[PDB]
């Protein structure tokens, strides 16, 4: 179970529990602002030294 | 300087900003943690666990996800995490154990995802104590 | 008999040093439960039981050097 | 009796050594909640009861090497 | 027989001595396990089994020493 | 009397020994308590009266071994 | 032959003290697996093995102390 | 009288390990003071009073055997 | 010769107490290299070998000790 | 005068036992100093200061148990 | 010369026990540099010299103790 | 001279055991430089010199026991 290991950062290892919990309530006591705070649709691409790129993928 | 100024605050939202606090329970790595009025500068890292800020009147409890919390010389303690939780009346059970035995099938799925269930797993399990 | 007797005092007030294992013995084997729950308030009906099995096995050294003091007093 | 009686004296000086478990067995027994409460203050009534458990389980190896010197002086 | 004999009771109060590795030693094994269990609830069927086998490594001193006394009461 | 008289001094300074549990012992018991306040000086008044208790407990050890090196000079 | 019949027995009563190192030894190598799975469950296939030969090496005081009080019983 | 006076020096020579106590315990209490202050340089006039509180608790060790070595050379 | 062969076999069972520094002593020395190894893999092909090299230096003190033995029963 | 010069020699031999207090306590003492001020560099003149303090009174042991020899060999 | 004799074989075996001093002496000081790589690595060729240097410190009590078991036995 | 000179070698070989402080007392001091520069290798040439003088105040233990097995041997 370790996850500095080879899991992800601390910022991540945060963040599983962050909509763990906030998905773990009371689906009425559960505002919009809760929804799009887990939501994201961000794309990342590794540049070369020749303005060249590699394949887009998901964050 | 009587008392210590508490600093719990949350990217989406501010509890506590330079208030007394009498007591606060808050679970560390190297394991579970006190702080009172006068209390040793130590910065420790925070594990998702459950944080209790107490006062002279009934104290509240609430669920923290995780972070890092440190103790500033002249009597400060700063929390900093990420989402909260209620007491009790916020969580369900039924809602949790939904997710928690879809992790444990998640481990049967590819291990690129099932390394976050792994850490679901303990998250979860501590959610149940909270019921109490 | 008089000087096989004297050996049976000699011998009795010495193998009450072997129950040295059972006073610091048990005393980390006990120590080790207060500092775990200081450190896990969570798991107590889980430590707590496996705790007392360490009793027993630590007080195995306090029983059979407490044997050997009567099998020279009271037995012989 | 002469020969045997001065061996009442001396084992009853060696069985004293035992007494040593119980000094400083108990010493960290209770060396741990004072470690434990400046940890956290919350348990107490927890750790405080189940620490005088380990006394008597400690005092155990201080009562056992007592009574053995009084079986020599006071017994025999 | 009465000199050889007396040194019989000499030797077997000397021989509880040796069991002090089984008191201590076995409470440093098990004291392990508390601390372990106390900062990682997860592994428990893995540290709980290997921890048993430090027993019997532990429990030889606890053996050997005490059927040196048998071997000199019950025994010779 | 002489043989037998002997032995009183001889018992005497061995039961000495076994104070070093209470020299030790409520070294460790003290020490806890520097230690602990220097990582929480506000609990003070909860664990300075506790340290106290513990050493009437360790004080145990330097009472008794002390009370035989009496029973063999000045008693017998 | 008779007083050199009964340092046989007396020889082998204190052959079993250099026992405690075999008890506390081992206890302390295999504490500290104990200690490192419970910090560390990644690494076992690595630290389970060395601990192994580690007890060999500690067993050595085991053995040969051991062997000591048999060639005072039934050796010489 | 020779053989009874002989027995007040060796006597006296075995008082004095009592004394381990008050050598070694004394250490301890004074070391945790300096573990103390090194990491919480604010609190002293609270630690340091108390330390030397410690001082003539674990020196009583140090001196009941030091009088018993003082019955046996200048008393008796 | 006979009261002085008596002490061929005191003196080898007492030879056999200095042999405490090898079992205890090697356990430390090796107990650190599985706290090192939990707390940082990477680095095992550095401490490993340095951890052989202590073994040799402590292993010196269960030779001696040992050599006395045999200078004892199988030499003198 | 033999049997009780003997005796002389035998007590100031023991009597050296009891300076371990000052080998290992002075040792802690001194240890703590130096754990303290690596952790520490800004309080020196503070720590160093009553560190030689603790000197003194953990050189006690080395003292009295240093003077009991004298008053067996070069005093009686 | 009878008596005197075998008073070389017992002294020989009792002068082994100082050399504890160098089978967990040079343990811990070794140890020390096993726990400080494992916390440090880039501190090797400055802790490592620094630490052979502590061996022949501790090996002094290794080589007296040593020396005086061969002056009864080799010696005298 | 017979049973007198018997005396010099048994009061020689109990005066060695007084010089276990020196092997763990020394070994403590030196351990903490140790584990000071892995934590902290700034403060180099303040806390090496200090170390020395610990030396020499833990070497005063392994002096004193050790002049007194000459004082046995090669003194009387």
């Amino acid at each position: 179970s370790a996850w500095r290991k080879a899991g992800i950062s601390y910022a991540a290892y945060l963040n599983v529990a962050a909509q763990a919990i906030r998905s773990s309530l009371k689906t009425e006591l559960q505002t919009a602002s809760v929804l799009n705070r887990s939501q994201t649709d961000a794309f990342y691409t590794q540049y070369k030294n020749g303005t060249a790129a590699s394949e887009p993928t998901p964050i | 300087s009587s008392g210590l100024k508490l600093q719990f605050a949350l990217p989406h939202e501010t509890l506590y900003s330079g208030s007394e606090v009498t007591q606060v329970n808050l679970p560390a790595k190297s394991g579970r943690i006190g702080v009172l009025a006068n209390h040793v500068p130590t910065v420790e890292q925070l594990l998702p666990g459950v944080v209790e800020v107490m006062e002279g009147s009934n104290s509240k409890k609430f669920f923290i996800s995780g972070g890092f919390a440190t103790v500033q010389p002249d009597s400060q303690l700063c929390v900093t995490a990420i989402e909260a939780f209620p007491l009790e009346s916020f969580s369900q059970e039924n809602i949790k154990n939904l997710l928690a035995e879809a992790k444990k099938n998640v481990s049967s799925s590819d291990a690129r995802e099932a390394a976050e269930a792994a850490i679901q797993v303990e998250v979860l399990e501590n959610l149940q104590s909270v019921l109490k | 008999m008089q000087l096989v007797l004297a050996a049976k005092y000699i011998g009795a007030g010495i193998s009450t040093i072997g129950l040295l294992g059972a006073g610091i013995g048990i005393a980390i084997v006990f120590a080790a439960l207060i500092n775990g729950v200081s450190r896990n308030p969570s798991i107590k009906d889980t430590v707590f039981p496996m705790a007392i099995l360490g009793f027993a096995l630590s007080e195995a050294t306090g029983l059979f050097c407490l044997m050997v003091s009567f099998l020279l007093l009271f037995g012989v």
